[PDB]
RNA sequence: GACGGAGGGGUACCACCAGACGUGGAGUCUGCGGCUCAAUCUGACUCAACGCGCGCACCUCACCAGGCCCGGACGCGCGGAGGACCGACAGCCGGGCGCGCUUUCGCGAUCGCGCGGGUGGUGGUGCAUGGCCGCUCCCAGCCCGUGGCGCGAGCCGUCUGCUCCAUUGCGACAACGAGCGAGACCCCGGCCGCGGGCGCCGCGGGACGGCCCGCGGCAGCGGGAGGACGGCGGGGCGAUAGCAGGUCUGUGAUGCCCUCAGACGCCCUGGGCCGCACGCGCGCUACACUGGCGGGGCCAGCCGGCGCCCGCCAGGACGCGCGGAGCCCCCGCCGUGGCCGGGACCGCGGGCUGGAACGCCCCCGCGCACCAGGAAUGUCUUGUAGGCGCCCGCCCCCACCGCG
């Protein structure tokens, strides 16, 4: 059935970690968190504006 | 290269008697003096040997203004790490001059002899606070911005 | 006593929290021949994101930096003694203690 | 007229392996460190066995979505759809034409007609 | 849609035993760890994320299991009304208790 | 030390004239045809470029000594940037094959005997190269 | 200078901080209504000891303490936690007027 | 209040002047506008759009050409279990996918319908609106209590003196006390000390307009010396009040409204954003003679791993965990020749990686324009301008961009 072509493509399908957004994965330190998502979750991870 | 324990890391034994720091433009030169036979070599390299040959004449300034009897006999081994090239030479110059000063030591008016060297060259005994600045958002360089389209 | 060499490493966001855990490990270890603490060069974790969610405006950027400082303590003791030291050490929640044999 | 040291008929009857040693980097490594996919490979034997079995004028000229498969010397003599991103482009492969992707000979773009 | 009755009943049990589930949502093909089962062939197999969600949603839709959604995750908290319906599917017994039913008291 | 007192330019140029009488290394033909580097604009016209490079590697080697310098290490002493592009130039390495021959050939003459991470001078070579410097200063 | 710059734990510590943000989100999802204000997990001894500073502790226990470690069990599917290895320190938060999240709830 | 080709003072290299490097002229690139196309997904449009929304061969992906697939939960009404669904070798159609056919094979209510309802959606409206941001804003004002003055709108303090970047103060005053902005504070240097230490790195202190001289009601104000440093280090956080500024296209931020199974749902396959007169909005490299191009002395600071062996490289193998720029400086080669200036366009190969080049690099052709840039523009006062390189963000691939 659909399984024959089901998601057959193999390539990164990386997404932002907190969100479901696909762009700006920002995997700099392995934080797969989102960029627009990051502003909402930066201090908890310990980054600060200083 | 950067503030390490490289102050004396290279040399073991033969403790060099004097330790004098010279610094210009992020370049570290610790001066080690043993009061020998006229060894002013710094960076285990001769005073005549230099990256810019013309620049060497400036690094001989204590030698011309201060008595040569000082440089006639001395011993030196200086660890210079950091600096583009010319930064290293002024740092070296700060090191050796302070190294000669550390040798004078006991005479109380050591400063008075040293100030003849300050009067001819200020900053030969002093370290500058000049350091590279930083860029900001929208700026290709530290004190500029992308050219503005409309006033 | 099979005196194993243990290397204790502590990585924490706050200097105020880190100094307190460092003091306890030094304080607990005077009986066990503890080597003095090693301060790590600060580990910068800068992330720069243009603050605006949309593209409007001269993009202004948020440099969000997390500072990591790690502390190395060498101890030569038995496997149990670190456990006895553990009850005395004041545990700050979430600070990391790494036992390296 | 002679292609890569082989005359048109010689290269036409030569195997894919035969023309491969003297060829461009993309072509040599297409099978050299790689090979073909099973879908790509199957398509070959959906025209090959038809190109060698002519009963008259071809009734096939099959329409295929697959496009960037490097053409094989044998597949010379037949018209392939080489689907551009919308409509199939019928393409007859010349014998000197072989040794490059079927992508090069297919146009998915507008030629010009703007400049307003 | 073919969801095995062995995938169903064992899956219900994993959720029932811990009274909990935390799955990073997967749009399509996925394997959910923590739940494993026996196929008709006697093979130990893990279920599928697409299939598992179709049952997970159904049990929170029945109201048997309370559910939370934190962006891309389902956090399942089973209800007591749910425990009785789970027993009506598993063919298990009323005395059996979810493992967190008691014992986390802190003095 | 006098090997740190012989200016690098004087040491390297003077050492290769007797290395020419020596017949040491034997610079090959393809190497004297190829242009050094993957960023050089065109081939150096030194003609005896390989022989002049051989006086360049073993002098910097005296300072490196025990720490050792691998094939990339001597390429580092002569590292350059491309001078001809519309877009800006990012720094790149010089040619590996020409450098791999110069210290591999030097291993053959026994002046360099190496068995560590990449290459180190045999003491006989360190002494002899230093001895050429001993002749150079005084 | 002789130590790997690939210090594996240096990355691990920030993972605990995203665990902290995920925990914050986890409790924000429905336990903020239950009163969740602040969180701190402890994985130093692999205890996974979490402090849920909250306006009123009794809400999560309810009447049987059944769901108290179910929150830890939810984390058990995610991080292989064991009931009781992990702990929920839901305690009293005094001067709740000072607390902001629940004050605005 | 707001305007004013009204005045009286302030202040800012976003203002200007003394200067500087520019840009616009040249080529090249990237983003627009405007075209074309089956399709060129789009938002933005004076500062305050236009290398910007974090690196489109695929995915992303919004759009075009083709089709698969349900994932129509939960309740009742049905159909009804050897009968709900669902899989299928060949011969196919068809890139293709047992989709649907011929076929003759397997399943076993796990369900199919009818409804009511859930069902997603980078689909519309940001003049539904959240959050956050752009600006006003190199920019200081805001308001409360009590008391005054006014029928009241409002005044007063909150100031027609001086000082400060600044209601910043000091004086004086129907106002008198408060406050919130600015300050303070925090981040990194200028330097040193104590504990230490592998990784020089944690904790203190310290330049205080302190003192000198002149003026200062006084606050302040110059000239000064000592001095790591002269009276904020380089940064962040930033009031009241707004804007119908931007974003529903980041989202479990979402209202109304639409498409809800031949789907705007969701998978595959090939497109496109890399098409595209002219025009622009940033960039980049040039026009050589303080330049080349030359081998060959090198030198960092972000904070970073190397070896060996083949291959011109590109790279590849085999491995061990380990380590650094350019410009410039060298001696040379070289006549003012679109030149051995410049490096375009573009034939011929070698590779890389990726399902796949249409991405990219290297080698070898080739030698575009351009020989100092008209109006009209910017951006900046010390480690500053410029010049010259490193790293990251994104990313299989790929920087001229941006943060540093």
């Amino acid at each position: 059935m659909r399984e024959t072509e089901f998601c057959t493509h193999i390539a990164h399908k990386r997404e932002c970690r907190i969100c479901g957004n696909y762009n700006s994965v920002y995997r700099k330190y392995g934080l797969f968190i989102c960029r627009r998502c990051f502003k909402e979750n930066a201090g908890k991870i310990g980054f600060v504006k200083l | 290269d950067l503030l390490e324990r490289n102050d004396i890391e290279v040399r073991e034994r033969d403790k060099y008697t004097v330790h004098t720091l010279g610094k210009k433009k992020n370049s570290v030169a610790v001066a080690f003096v043993k009061a020998g036979k006229g060894d002013i070599l710094v960076n285990n390299v001769p005073l005549a040997l230099v990256r810019p040959e013309i620049l060497r004449t400036k690094v001989s300034e204590p030698i011309m203004i201060l008595g040569e009897s000082l440089f006639k006999g001395l011993d030196m081994n200086i660890k210079v790490a950091g600096g583009g090239h010319v930064s290293q030479i002024y740092a070296v110059r700060q090191a050796i001059s302070r190294g000669v000063l550390a040798s004078v030591k006991d005479e109380a008016a050591r400063s008075e002899l040293r100030a003849k060297l300050v009067s001819y060259d200020r900053q030969l005994v002093v370290s500058d606070p000049r350091r590279c600045e930083a860029k900001k958002f929208g700026g290709r360089g530290a004190r500029a911005r992308r050219q503005k389209s409309y006033r | 006593d099979m005196h194993q060499k243990y290397t204790i490493i502590v990585v924490g966001k706050d200097l105020k929290l880190v100094e307190r855990y460092v003091k306890s490990i030094v304080k607990e270890g005077r009986a066990f021949g503890i080597s003095g603490p090693c301060r790590a060069p600060v580990r910068r974790l800068t992330i720069t994101t243009r603050k605006s969610p949309c593209g409007e405006g001269t993009n202004t950027w948020h440099r969000f930096e997390l500072r990591m400082y790690k502390r190395t303590f060498w101890v030569t003791c038995g496997g149990n003694d670190i456990s006895t030291i553990l009850s005395k050490t004041v545990v700050i929640p979430g600070i990391q203690v790494t036992v390296e044999v | 007229p002679n292609f890569r040291g082989v005359e048109v008929e010689k290269l036409a009857t030569m195997k894919i392996t035969d023309i491969l040693p003297k060829l461009n980097a993309r072509c040599r490594r297409r099978i050299g460190k790689h090979g073909l996919s099973m879908k790509h490979l199957r398509f070959v034997n959906k025209l090959r066995l038809r190109r060698a079995a002519q009963p008259s004028q071809k009734p096939k000229i099959v329409r295929t979505h697959l496009r960037d498969m490097i053409i094989f010397p044998e597949m010379i003599g037949m018209t392939v759809s080489v689907y551009n991103g919308r409509q199939f482009i019928p393409v007859e492969i010349k014998p000197p034409m072989v040794g490059r992707a079927l992508r090069e000979y297919s146009m998915s773009y507008k030629i010009v007609s703007h400049g307003k | 849609v073919h969801i095995p009755k062995a995938v169903y009943k064992a899956v219900y049990a994993h959720l029932y035993e811990n009274a909990s589930l935390a799955l990073k949502e997967y749009w399509r093909v996925g394997n959910v760890p923590g739940i494993t089962y026996v196929d008709e062939n006697g093979k130990l197999c893990n279920p599928t994320y697409l299939h598992v969600n179709c049952i997970m949603q159904s049990l929170e839709s029945r109201g048997v299991v309370k559910d939370t959604f934190a962006w891309r995750h389902h956090y399942y908290l089973l209800t007591e009304k749910g425990e009785q319906f789970i027993r009506k599917e598993l063919d298990l017994t009323d005395d059996v208790l979810p493992t967190p039913y008691s014992k986390p008291s802190i003095k | 030390s006098s090997v740190t007192r012989v200016p690098a330019d004087v040491f390297i140029n003077s050492f290769a004239a007797h290395l020419k009488n020596r017949g040491i290394i034997k610079c090959p033909a393809f190497t004297d045809y190829v242009k050094t580097g993957v960023s050089r604009q065109y081939a150096p016209r030194d003609a005896d470029w390989f022989y002049i490079k051989a006086a360049s590697v073993i002098r910097h080697f005296y300072i490196s000594g025990s720490h050792s310098i691998g094939v990339a290490g001597l390429a580092r002493k002569y590292s350059s940037l491309q001078k001809g592009k519309t877009t800006p130039h990012h720094t790149k390495r010089a040619s590996c094959k020409v450098i791999r021959s110069i210290v591999s050939q030097f291993l053959g003459q026994k002046l360099l005997i190496a068995g560590e991470r990449g290459r180190h001078i045999s003491p006989n070579g360190r002494k002899m190269v230093e001895d050429f410097a001993e002749g150079l200063q005084k | 200078v002789r130590r790997d710059e690939e210090n594996v734990y240096y990355s691990k510590y920030l993972n605990d901080c995203i665990m902290e943000a995920e925990l914050h989100e986890f409790f924000s999802r429905e336990l903020v209504d239950a009163g969740y204000a602040s969180c701190s997990l402890c994985r130093t001894i692999d205890s996974i000891c979490v402090i849920i500073q909250c306006a009123e502790p009794e809400v999560v226990m309810g009447d049987n303490h059944y769901r108290l470690h179910k929150i830890e069990y939810l984390l058990a599917g995610r991080f292989m936690c064991d009931p009781k290895n992990f702990n929920i320190w839901v305690d009293k938060i005094i001067k709740r007027g000072l607390s902001a999240e629940i004050m605005v709830d």
